[PDB]
């Protein structure tokens, strides 16, 4: 377990997706890695608090950091991923990514639907 | 050859385009670099703020422009107010990153100062620019509605395009709004963006990006007539920043001097000259210029060049709507509540168009999330990110400011840009005018807030910028507090005309561009005359 898998299972606790990409997820690690990640303890101890049990302010302060670079994309002001960040895909059946058009005529005269 | 325009922008193109279709030789001088959308597009989406509309617009050391996530300095703003405004500096200028909101002004706008006493009239009246606000509103590409809705600007054809279906947000909001108070007069906004293929360019599809950018160009951008006026047989250089017009021995101007991205000096003459700048550039050249005949800076005998400088002064609200609205679907506006555009306060007062934002909150409203600084599963953290974003409703405004000549532009004797053009030294101030409006503007707020079961209200009292350059050569009666003549040619020189929101004496309630365009054809039909 290199840093990169004990990072991606974390991230597939603390976002609850499955499938996210470990292309984006290393280049997310790397960014991190400048400000956070400094131990090579923090990032299996977290995994382990995360699991069963509680976190310490500065280890819940932790998973948001990690939470945060995968909904927004952008770690210390630099996108790493536009259009694979999660926020998106939360709100994907009625919003779309600034940019990139719905392959229909749009139609967003309907109210969305839950 | 015959003319020579300084600016392509959407003034300056529109010109080049009339002229060079006529036949005639015409010269297109661009400050900035040619730039095409597939790059801005690019630069928009690896930028980390996509609330910053001038970050994805590169200012080039030769032809510097205002970025201010960090600040790059490059204006001068002193004063009691930061003149903070934004504008583009490529070939088809600041209509790159627009909203695209085409308005005409009102009849009582040109005769501010004898119908409210305040301000200061136009030589022209609204009658002589309907037909070429028509005009304008077919060369753009104008969608707006037809007469089940009253503009206020009497119309004589209809409008080129029909609006598409208002977003459930902005019609749900239109209704209730309407239903409070119809005083208030909630109409859908004119736009040049397309219902339906149009002029080459296709159907708007709902990107949300239209500042700062469309990636299929659906909305208008002065690149439209600069690619026109080129197949027409216009010569584009760029990278052509225009420091000087030469004036000659009958007080007509002869050349206009030019420096390239080296800082390398270049020469071009010509018979007619039109000056397309933006507001700021403009003076700039014109304060610039002085010489032998010429002291106090070229076409500048008021002492008016820079002078007389305007914006819209905005104030905004935001809150959390009892109701799931979804902003964020289709155009980033498609709405305005024009209800205070006109009467009789305005002798008071200043008018305002109110408007509703119908841009995406998602990236926002996330963010404001993990500033919490609490870990919630990630089935709360969605329905969150789906409530807020889905709530979220903000209104904006532009006031009117009056045209006074303490609100100024000069070049600085001190700041230089890095090939030795001095700098614009903004001085500006907001005046109780527009602060008693602004008050009654957030009672306005304080009220569509409570229609709209309205939670976490924050009203904005920051005047914000509006990117509306208007005022600074105001075009006017006689040559002795006026820069042009109702043609938009300058008193002191009969071959120099100024194409830019500069020859504007109001700048009104409403984005500027659409007149700004109005005048632009209305030139070039004047100076097609001239051989
Ligand atoms: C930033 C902005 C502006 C804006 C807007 C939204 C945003 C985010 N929304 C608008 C809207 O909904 N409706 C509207 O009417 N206007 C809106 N605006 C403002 C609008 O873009 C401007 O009013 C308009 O662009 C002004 O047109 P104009 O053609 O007069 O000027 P420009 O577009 O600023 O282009 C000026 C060109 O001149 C060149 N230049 C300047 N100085 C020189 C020198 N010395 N030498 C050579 N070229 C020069 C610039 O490079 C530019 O191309
Ligand atoms: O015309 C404009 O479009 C927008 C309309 O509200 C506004 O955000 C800009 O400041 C202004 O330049
Ligand atoms: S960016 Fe483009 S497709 Fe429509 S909503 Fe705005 S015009």
């Amino acid at each position: 377990t290199a840093p990169l898998d004990t990072f991606m299972t974390l991230s597939e606790s603390l976002t609850g997706k499955k499938g996210l990409s470990r292309v984006i997820g290393e280049r997310l690690l790397q960014a991190l890695q400048k400000g956070s990640f400094k131990t090579a303890d923090s990032l299996p101890q977290l995994a382990g608090a995360l699991a069963s049990g509680s976190l310490t302010p500065e280890q819940e302060s932790l998973a948001l950091t990690i939470l945060e670079a995968w909904y927004l994309g952008i770690v210390d002001n630099v996108v790493i991923t536009y259009e694979e960040a999660l926020m998106f895909g939360v709100v994907s059946d009625t919003l779309v990514i600034r940019s990139y058009c719905p392959n229909k005529p749009g139609f967003w005269a309907d109210k969305p639907i839950e | 050859a015959d003319v020579v325009v300084v600016g392509s922008g959407v003034a300056g193109a529109i010109v080049a385009h009339q002229l060079a279709m006529a036949g005639k030789a015409v010269i297109l001088l661009e400050a900035g670099p040619r730039m095409p959308r597939w790059e801005i597009v690019e630069r928009f989406r690896n930028q980390p703020d996509k609330m910053d509309f001038m970050a994805p617009y590169p200012s080039s050391p030769w032809a510097p422009h205002p970025e201010y996530g960090p600040p790059n300095d490059y204006l001068i703003l002193k004063g009691e107010h930061k003149f903070n405004s934004q504008y583009i500096r490529a070939v088809g200028g600041t209509t790159w990153h627009w909203a695209a909101s085409a308005w005409r002004f009102i009849p009582n706008d040109f005769k501010m100062k004898s119908v409210y006493g305040v301000g200061r009239d136009w030589p022209i009246q609204y009658d002589d620019l309907e037909p070429y606000y028509q005009r304008a509103e077919e060369e753009l590409g104008v969608w707006g509605p037809g007469p089940e809705e009253d503009l206020y600007s009497p119309r004589k054809q209809p409008y080129p395009m029909p609006p598409l279906p208002l977003s459930f947000n902005e019609q749900t909001i239109k209704t209730a709004l309407n239903n409070y108070d119809p005083k208030f007069h909630v109409v859908t906004e004119p736009v040049a963006r397309n219902s339906r293929p149009y002029d080459g360019r296709p159907t708007c599809c709902g990107n949300n990006n239209c500042m700062p950018i469309c990636p299929i160009g659906a909305m208008y951008n002065g690149i439209v007539h600069v690619e026109k006026a080129e197949r027409a047989g216009a010569k584009l250089i760029e990278n052509a920043v225009v420091y000087k017009l030469e004036t000659g021995p009958d007080k007509r101007i002869v050349a206009a001097l030019y420096k390239d991205k080296t800082g390398a000096e270049h020469r071009v003459e010509g018979k007619y000259f039109v000056l397309a700048a933006n507001g700021i550039e403009t003076p700039k050249i014109l304060l610039m210029s002085a010489n032998r005949d010429f002291p106090n800076g070229v076409a500048n005998s008021s002492d008016m060049v820079g002078r007389n400088l305007m914006d819209h002064p905005g104030t905004g609200v935001s809150f959390y709507a009892s109701e799931k609205l979804w902003p964020g679907r289709g155009p980033q506006e498609m709405t305005s509540l024009i209800g205070f555009r006109d009467g009789p306060f305005r002798a008071t007062e200043a008018a305002k168009k109110i408007h509703l934002s119908n841009l995406s909150r998602i990236d926002q409203e996330t963010q404001k999330i993990f500033k919490a600084g609490k870990l919630m599963k990630p089935d709360e953290l969605d329905a969150q990110i789906r409530d807020r974003s889905a709530r979220y409703v903000q209104f904006d405004c532009f006031h009117e400011i009056l045209p006074q000549p303490e609100n100024r532009i000069v070049p600085s004797k001190t700041a230089t840009d890095a090939i030795g053009i001095p700098r614009p030294e903004i001085t500006y101030a907001i005046d109780d005018y527009v602060k008693r409006g602004a008050a009654h503007t957030r009672e306005v707020y304080a009220t569509a807030a409570k229609v709209l079961g309205g939670t976490d209200v924050v009203f904005n009292d920051e005047f914000a910028p509006n990117n509306h350059i208007t005022g600074s050569t105001i075009m006017g009666a006689d040559a002795r507090d006026s820069v042009v003549d109702k043609d938009c040619r300058t008193f002191d020189h009969p071959n120099l005309f100024i194409s830019s929101s500069a020859t504007m004496p109001t700048v009104g309630t409403v984005n500027v561009t659409l007149t700004i365009a109005a005048l632009a054809l209305r030139m070039s039909d004047t100076l097609k005359k001239e051989v």
